[PDB]
């Protein structure tokens, strides 16, 4: 009959936390804004 | 749904060499406790305003008054002595 691996048994006991993780990622990516910004610049001699 | 060959039948599976039986059994992976690190700030200096905007601009008004209204020197008509 059907036998689940220990990886698939863990995926059924964590399936409501994964549904809440997916719908929180969709809210973040919809309502935030991507920014790229310079944080550090330096010029050195490696000797 | 294969058809049995009656002239050349075969039997069930025989034992064969195996893949060292404990090496097909995994460990159960042992999670430690974790923490979203740091003390979070309450507010963020956002690059966009969070309120509504207006598509069109509407002209606004304010009331003003005129001034003290004076009298006038009218040009006055002639007398209707049956010519008019």
């Amino acid at each position: 009959v059907q036998q689940l691996t220990p990886a698939q048994q863990a995926a059924l006991r964590n399936q409501q936390a994964m549904a809440a993780n997916l719908q929180a990622r969709q809210i973040v990516l919809q309502q935030s804004y991507p920014v790229i910004q310079q944080v550090e610049t330096q010029t050195f001699d490696p000797a | 749904m294969a058809l049995i060959n009656p002239q050349f039948p075969y039997a069930g599976p025989v034992p064969i060499p195996g893949p060292a039986p404990t090496e097909t059994m995994p460990l159960l992976n042992y999670r430690v406790e974790g923490r979203i690190a740091g003390i979070q700030q309450a507010r963020q200096f956002m690059p966009f305003l969070q309120g509504p905007h207006r598509e069109v601009a509407e002209q606004t008004y304010y009331a003003i008054g005129t001034g003290i209204q004076m009298g006038q020197t009218f040009n006055q008509p002639l007398i209707n002595t049956q010519e008019g």
